[PDB]
């Protein structure tokens, strides 16, 4: 019983970042190398295991975490990092164990006019906690007077729209992220390397 | 003041200077990893007219080491246990060991040891004949 990745990867459209959508993986055996020998992803790394071993290695839990940012944000998926997707969107901890995944998605999350349909947090009143997700749409209050979700003014909606566009440069273009997260709790494993 | 001076993450290399080919040398690498302790560590250098080429790797439970082919069996990376400090220890040096070493914080990749996240600022070793 091969795990879903399939689905992870080739799924035909993503979520947005402030929406990121977690997959759980389990009771299924992991053909990693589907993956870590294919050749189609412009970043591929992991923490606290090596790419080349997870063929090797058993989990209690695995979790598929996905969505779509700028090229220029991805330096954000990782460790210690800073800014409104790190910040507000999707957050890594510090003792991350698992792999950031990402690759170029212009030719399918690009639109002439601008594709508005992925967003990102823009603006919020702390910052996430690692593997959190916060969906609200309330008014941000930015000054000194209460919004009462009164949009105006230093009172801003806190989300915003990439507006996608093919001409962009590569690093304006949206890349399609996974995260997987390797998890270990003491119990028997569910997911396995092909052995 | 490693290539993002702003961030959180920062690398401080130590202890380049001057040495005669056949010698010895260690450096240091100021790094946190009581916090970051599943990310890779690693060393790279880059010498005058050429490009920056990876040297050694190494994660915070002293295991997954990886060393470039010109440094095997003179040069050995490793960690303390308090998870503070890299070091690469550097024996029976060259001349063509000379250039700025940089430390590095990042993942393990697949097409390359490290995918780096961070830079430090880059320590020089001269190694005179
Ligand atoms: C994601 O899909 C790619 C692309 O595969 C193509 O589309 C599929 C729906 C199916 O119709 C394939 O026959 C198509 O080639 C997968 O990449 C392929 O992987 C197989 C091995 O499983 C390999 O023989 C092919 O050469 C690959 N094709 C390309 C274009 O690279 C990929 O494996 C899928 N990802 C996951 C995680 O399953």
């Amino acid at each position: 019983n091969l795990c879903p990745f399939g689905e992870v990867f080739n799924a035909t459209r993503f979520a947005s970042v402030y929406a990121w959508n977690r997959k759980r993986i389990s009771n299924c055996v992991a053909d990693y190398s589907v993956l870590y020998n294919s050749a189609s992803f412009s970043t591929f790394k992991c923490y606290g295991v090596s790419p080349t071993k997870l063929n090797d290695l058993c989990f209690t839990n695995v979790y598929a975490d996905s969505f779509v940012i700028r090229g220029d944000e991805v330096r954000q998926i990782a460790p210690g990092q800073t800014g409104k997707i790190a910040d507000y969107n999707y957050k890594l901890p510090d003792d991350f164990t698992g792999c950031v995944i990402a690759w170029n998605s212009n030719n399918l999350d690009s639109k002439v006019g601008g594709n508005y349909n992925y967003l990102y947090r823009l603006f919020r009143k702390s910052n996430l906690k690692p593997f959190e997700r916060d969906i609200s749409t309330e008014i941000y209050q930015a000054g000194s007077t209460p919004c009462n979700g009164v949009e105006g003014f230093n009172c801003y909606f806190p989300l915003q729209s990439y507006g996608f566009q093919p001409t962009n440069g590569v690093g304006y273009q949206p890349y399609r992220v996974v995260v997987l997260s390797f998890e270990l709790l003491h119990a028997p494993a569910t997911v396995c390397g092909p052995k | 003041m490693g290539r993002d001076p702003n961030s959180h993450v920062q690398l401080v290399e130590s202890g380049g200077g001057l040495v005669q080919a056949g010698g010895s040398l260690r450096l240091s690498c100021a790094a946190p990893g009581r916090t970051f302790s599943t990310s890779a560590m690693g060393w790279f250098r880059q010498a005058p007219g050429k490009e920056r080429e990876f040297v050694a790797a190494i994660d915070w439970s002293n295991t997954n080491i990886h060393y470039a082919d010109t440094v095997k069996g003179r040069f050995t990376i490793s960690t303390d246990t308090a998870k503070n400090t890299v070091y690469l220890q550097m024996n029976n040096l060259k001349p063509e060991d000379t250039a700025v070493y940089y430390c590095a914080q990042g993942g393990w990749g697949l097409t390359q040891p490290i995918s780096v996240d961070y830079w430090g600022k880059g320590t020089q070793v001269t190694v005179s004949s």
